[PDB]
């Protein structure tokens, strides 16, 4: 794999990019938050690629937490084989023991929806070990359900985790500060204001004037969000997915379309957003219209 | 038996929790503007998410969840009618804190004396959220909450829950409530002015330093180091700056609010604080006394025993900010 | 086409943005034919009368990922990993890769959608759905077989916008669902006709949509409250006429009674003059 | 039986109309509104046949569940079957006979999760969505071959009770699914009062205690949010105690005041001796 | 081992490293309680070179409460073999086993998060067994699952214990205030104002204005966490840890470096920490920029 | 057996001690409700050995209860062989089978922090033969568990049931049900102001008009935590027993000693006390080093 592949298609910067290697490669556990649609979940295995350099999905793990999940099925617990039951190591146990194979190419454990469920309780043990100067041997520990104190588990150097957390509900966010010690944590914004972006849309038959008039309406449509943070911080604003997809046919992004997207997805979206105020809800709409 | 505008009242109590327009509602009585916030202030939380904390719960199922205690597991035989004793855990709203909204909205429905509105629309939100479990509420439970997991903007809530639950008495039925009169007693309209000053000063008067100073008499005895029997001497608030120290100590009187003789037995306490503190940085000492009135506003100064002493008033049924500025004009004063 | 009381714009648009967005979620009151719009669609994307690509459920909150997905239940001699339906489902619709299969969830507010769906939240979206994509699940016992979700595979889910829960807001499956409301049309001319294709009267249909438009439109006087989403449909209507028995007032005043009553009574609650006269002005 | 039944005719024919066309319904009221005998009486009516064998009655409680209702995992000697629970074994018996309505009773139904029991099943209850057509697979049903539908025939039947102000709001499940109804204590009814002049009762004290007991039932209901419309006593304790061979009689009205209204009245008020004690010592004369 | 060697690097005062060892001879079981960062987990490893006098990890064993841990896995409990169950002594019966095997040489068992379990539940019977007069046969007691043939189960004297219970979750504190008695309760501070802090820095060149500039911002920003009570303890003052990493292969400290600390991981915690007014967060962000 | 040797020591006064000995022939079954370090654990070793008189370990028995404890373990349950199942005579009732052979001597059962299991789920059945009035062969029952109902079960009238309950958690505001009808509550004081534990002190070279201090400042400090209700009551306040500990050596008392106590035990207790005013822990703290 190479770095430009990925640029290619990418809307974000660079340099954030450089930011998000630099940090992994230094803390070995990132955490990347935005909004919904910004490609947390497009780059997070493109990224592994970068990292490792070589497209392996065998030494890339991509899982999605929610509530219903536990360190038993994570890490280690007893589970029914049939008639017998049997201790079953968990997908992140077994994920280290490859990793350990080959000690010098990197391993990634990716966590898509990580603040759904309760990762104090399933992380555990690791919570501890993941740290990057704690990781080998050294800081060898005895799990649960281990036979005795000498069977222990140490996290390997080469693992890297990525985990990917969605700014719009602040019911679930990642409050365990101890926890958030060893994440390091990255922002991500929409991007709207970008070339890489416009460029798509250009190469995609768009007017030079209908994409730059977008571009304003959205960065200043979010800015108006991120103002009133009591209500709505910066985490809440638009993302640049809706515009994304959806364009493969070949249909050229007029004003047509984009009045067709807004009816359907972003007027409801700002009705929740805006309940109490019909006018503001109808101001919004008609300045992207108008 | 005049008594301050109520609307003016639930600002007081903002400072005095530590953390929206009130012309809107029509109703002067107190219980329809806090039964406003909280109708409304539900609706803020709700719409960016209530509180979710995962419960632990063990039980017997038909299947494997979470992890399986094999302990009451074989105890109970569950294995062979196919059930299993697991621990998992359900994310539900049902948390204490969001159980005493639910059940203080039952009470203020259940408020005999209360605008239609208010009512009507609660009643809604008491419908709307079926699956936490009404309760009957005591001090203690909000007691248990002094942890504070919950954000900021839980507790403020709460807090008037806290009001809310307290200033309520059973009225003409018994199911119905009635509420409390809480203006016309000094004592918790007193402790709410020196608790409403001690939070606003730390708000505002960012340029000097505020704390309440505990302070110890200068005497010595044969008889006890303790001085147990000695009255323990807590200052309301001392409100410290590098260029001058002031003590103030502020209460409410009915007496007072009348334009006679004057009620001001607390000033016997506040020289005795000033005689005890002795100021290591030494660079002044001075003294107020500030009093609710209703009119207008007076501010006198004294030089009394070698001290510098403010008595002074607010004209409180005023307006809100324009007291907001009286004060830092007041203080600025004698801070200097 | 012939039967249903929804314009052909409604209908035409959901066509196109199903198929480009491969998810979507009809939202309105009960009694809008919620079903029979969703029924006959899936019949409609298909292109033949065939159930068995068809699937329907009715999700309530004790509904979980145990049950939709995978999970562990007994057999008679014990314990194993039983595959939910999804999983049992997706299935099906991989073995034949052209044709459309589809998947409709009912009753879909109550449960906490995340929770049930977990891994599949992202999966689900038209551009995420291929091998590329795939996951292990929770509980497969090795990372190595995963679950993706088939490019052919349309999911619908049927909402009521009449009970609120202020509990859950998850705008992120609003990005993955395209979401389409739809109104009762008692003002179609097609819920018309099929009155005066079943012998009633002229005035008698206009009297009738004058009659529950005025309380529409209170329904949606008071959005704080209440809005369009509580509003009236017209299914109560559907059925019970097939028999022969022509409309009259009669019947009407029987549904005011029967049907529509309690459900003023379950939105004008504590307000029996508001009943009393909403009740009562339908009947004159 | 139509004239045994002490309610009016018109809610009794109503019902008909209503259950043949819903399917599935559900009648709250007092307690001894003779809701379990109604039911049934009801329950042959509709059949027309007097057969108890199609109908049958269960009595829900919380731990009531899916397994109890429907079908679950029983422990043998050793090891465990697959045991078909009252549902699943009553539809198939009906499934033999198509045109014949079969009926069943689930008393006490709002205490009990209905998501709960049912599950799966829960929709295809309701009577849009009947049939082979709507097969499902089961829980346990581990294979593909045989699928679970109620078919047409079937009626479902709930026995709620608006007894208790410690009932919150109904559930939601409960109220797409069934058709609500109410039935009066019955107390005016000529039905009710011809149940008590054939049994030689004086018309002065006939009319007097229908009196007498509408005043009480008019004043319990007059509470706003505690006590409401549903509070109000029903008719059947008069019933108990008359056709075993016992005259009716003011003495035998007194122990019943004693037996269950005293008690009774305690319950709804719980608060005030006094107001019981009027209406207590008011009903004796 | 002597204290020469452990505290060459580290940053704690020696005062609460011998005070420790004053509480903990005497009374045998504690706790440190302190903001993540801070090397609680660092220094326990460490500690228990200095009382058995020699750097031996066997008598030492290590571990960490993750909310599911229990009684069935700490003492006593019920495993499967191959078709029916078999009673097995956990890991803390096996540790006495062993300690009590040599009174002479002590033996230590750490817990990290403790503070997290509901320990009422796992330790159970050890509650009382713990404390340190209540050692030795004398106060033998049966276990739950322990064979009716009498056998009993009592603390050694040489055993010790330290816990970890950081200071964030207000809600996951010791509130069981009879189980608050057994362990004696150690305050560690950030560690910001020693000079052996300072010197690590500078011994990698680093210049002591800028050593003395980072250390004045930082006890500002703990003095205003200090004085706020209501969200914001004490106890949630920020930790050294994240200055301690990241300067292995050369990189001398300098402001791009504390830029992205600052922007990176700091930044996000703040808003977090505040999380009612931006201006509060873009004020003291600048400060270290500043 | 002799008294000297058993009460001397003790804080307690005579009174209480007596009270206990007349209730416990009585009623046979006895609580001691107070806060942990008032030797509730300590005191009922001694009782058991003053009512028989004589030092025999095998006529009393002591256990912890917590919430994994159940019926099928105290009293009879399977426990798994190697498939099979076997039944297995638990402790209590293990234990009262001695009792029956010598019925003449008194014999002790010790239930120590009984709050945290349910009675119920544990005793069960038993509850109805464990009443005093309801004691001897009249009252048999055959147990759940029996093969027969031949087989039978009566708690002998020798036996004596001590149990330690701890009022220092709120949750114990809703007592069981089950505890107030069967048990006779006694309440502990914290015992500072005692002659013994005065001349305990004195004993080990302490001043005495210090300790008359130190006195006063428990006795006026409990009295603080005894007005409020709502958040501290009365079970809540300080035991005696932290003072107790630590001078085997035969350290001096002094306020250096006095205030390793302090900030290691009281002054972070009071943290979680009096959370809500940062400042009234700083009110008591300041008092006690004066
Ligand atoms: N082609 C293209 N698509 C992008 C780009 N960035 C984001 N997207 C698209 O936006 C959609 C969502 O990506 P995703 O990472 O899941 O967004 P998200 O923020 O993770 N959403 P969520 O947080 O809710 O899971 C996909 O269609 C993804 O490909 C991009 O740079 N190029
Ligand atoms: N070199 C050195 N590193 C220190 C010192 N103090 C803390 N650290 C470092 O800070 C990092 C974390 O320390 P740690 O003990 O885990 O803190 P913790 O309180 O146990 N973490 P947590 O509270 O999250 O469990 C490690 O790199 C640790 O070595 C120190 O004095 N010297
Ligand atoms: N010498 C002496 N020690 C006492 C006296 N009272 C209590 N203690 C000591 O206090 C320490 C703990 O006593 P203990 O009974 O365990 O208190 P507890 O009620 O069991 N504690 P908890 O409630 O937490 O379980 C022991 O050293 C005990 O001997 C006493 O009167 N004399
Ligand atoms: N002919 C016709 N029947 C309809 C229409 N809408 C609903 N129905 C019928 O109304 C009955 C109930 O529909 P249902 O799905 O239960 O209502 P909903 O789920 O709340 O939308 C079925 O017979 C539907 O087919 C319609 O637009 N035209
Ligand atoms: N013969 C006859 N008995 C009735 C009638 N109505 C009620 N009953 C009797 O009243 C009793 C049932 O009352 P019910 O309310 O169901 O008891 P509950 O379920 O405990 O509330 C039985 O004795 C019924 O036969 C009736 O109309 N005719
Ligand atoms: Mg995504
Ligand atoms: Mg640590
Ligand atoms: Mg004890």
């Amino acid at each position: 794999y190479c770095l430009e592949d990925a640029l290619n298609d990418l809307f974000i910067p660079e340099t954030t990019i450089e930011t998000i290697l630099k940090r992994l490669t230094i803390k070995k556990n990132i955490i990347l938050q935005g909004p919904p649609g910004v490609g947390k979940t497009f780059v997070a295995r493109r990224l592994a690629y970068l990292l490792t350099g070589e497209k392996a999905p065998q030494r890339v793990n991509m899982v999605q937490f929610h509530q219903s999940y536990s360190y038993e099925d994570f890490i280690q617990g007893y589970r029914p084989n049939g008639v017998g039951f049997r201790r079953k190591d968990g997908i992140f146990y077994n994920f280290c023991q490859q990793a350990k194979e080959q000690p010098e190419k990197k391993y990634i454990f990716i966590i898509d929806e990580i603040n759904r469920a309760n990762l104090s309780k399933v992380f555990g043990e690791v919570m501890m070990l993941m740290e990057h100067d704690k990781r080998g041997e050294n800081w060898s520990v005895p799990l649960t359900y281990s036979e005795n104190d000498e069977e222990r588990f140490y996290v390997p150097e080469n693992v890297y985790i990525i985990g990917l957390m969605n700014t719009a509900d602040r019911s679930l966010a990642v409050v365990d500060y101890a926890l958030r010690r060893r994440f390091s944590f990255i922002d991500i914004e929409p991007g709207f204001d970008t070339p890489q972006f416009r460029n798509f849309l250009l190469n995609k038959k768009a007017e030079p004037s209908f994409v730059e008039s977008l571009c304003q309406k959205m960065n200043e449509l979010n800015q108006e969000i991120s103002k009133e943070a009591t209500i709505l911080g910066k985490g809440f604003r638009i993302g640049h997915s809706y515009f994304c997809c959806g364009l493969e046919d070949g249909t050229s992004p007029d004003t047509q379309w984009l009045n067709e997207i807004v009816m359907t997805d972003i007027a409801p979206l700002l009705e929740e957003y805006f309940f109490d105020d019909p006018y503001k809800q109808q101001k919004w709409t008609n300045k992207l219209l108008g | 038996q005049p008594v301050i505008p109520v609307r003016n009242i639930y600002y007081m109590l903002t400072y005095a929790w530590g953390y929206a327009n009130l012309e809107a509602i029509p109703g002067n009585n107190l219980l329809d503007i806090l039964g406003y916030v909280l109708n409304k202030g539900v609706l803020q939380l709700s719409r960016r998410g209530l509180e979710l904390d995962y419960n632990p719960n063990t039980e017997i199922i038909p299947g494997i969840k979470g992890r399986i205690e094999f302990a009451k597991t074989i105890r109970g035989f569950h294995l062979n009618h196919g059930k299993t004793v697991s621990t998992f855990d359900m994310l539900n709203e049902d948390t204490l804190a969001n159980r005493i909204i639910k059940s203080t909205l039952a009470i203020l429905i259940k408020h005999e004396k209360l605008n239609s509105t208010i009512r009507d629309e609660a009643r809604s939100l008491y419908r709307k959220l079926p699956g936490i479990s009404t309760l009957h509420l005591t001090p203690q439970h909000f007691s248990y909450l002094n942890g504070g997991k919950n954000t900021r903007y839980y507790k403020f809530v709460i807090s008037v829950c806290k009001f809310i639950v307290n200033n309520s008495i059973p009225g003409q039925n018994k199911g119905h409530y009635r509420f409390y009169d809480f203006e016309r007693n000094e004592k918790e309209m007193s402790l709410l002015y020196q608790k409403f000053l001690y939070e606003f000063c730390r708000r505002e008067l960012t340029s000097a330093n505020t704390t309440r100073s505990y302070l110890k008499w200068d005497a010595s005895s044969i008889s006890d180091q303790s001085l147990n029997l000695l009255p323990r001497m807590e200052t309301d608030i001392t409100i410290r700056s590098s260029e001058k120290i002031l003590i103030v100590d502020a209460k409410y009187y009915k007496s007072i609010f009348s334009r006679e003789k004057f009620h001001s037995q607390n000033l016997y306490q506040l020289m005795n604080y000033l005689w005890s503190l002795k100021p290591e940085n030494g660079e002044n000492i001075g003294g107020l006394l500030i009093y609710p009135h209703v009119d207008t506003a007076v501010k006198h100064r004294y030089k009394i025993n070698g001290f510098d002493i403010g008595l002074c008033t607010v004209n409180l049924g005023q307006e809100w900010p324009c007291i907001h500025q009286e004060l830092l004009d007041i203080f600025d004063e004698y801070l200097k």
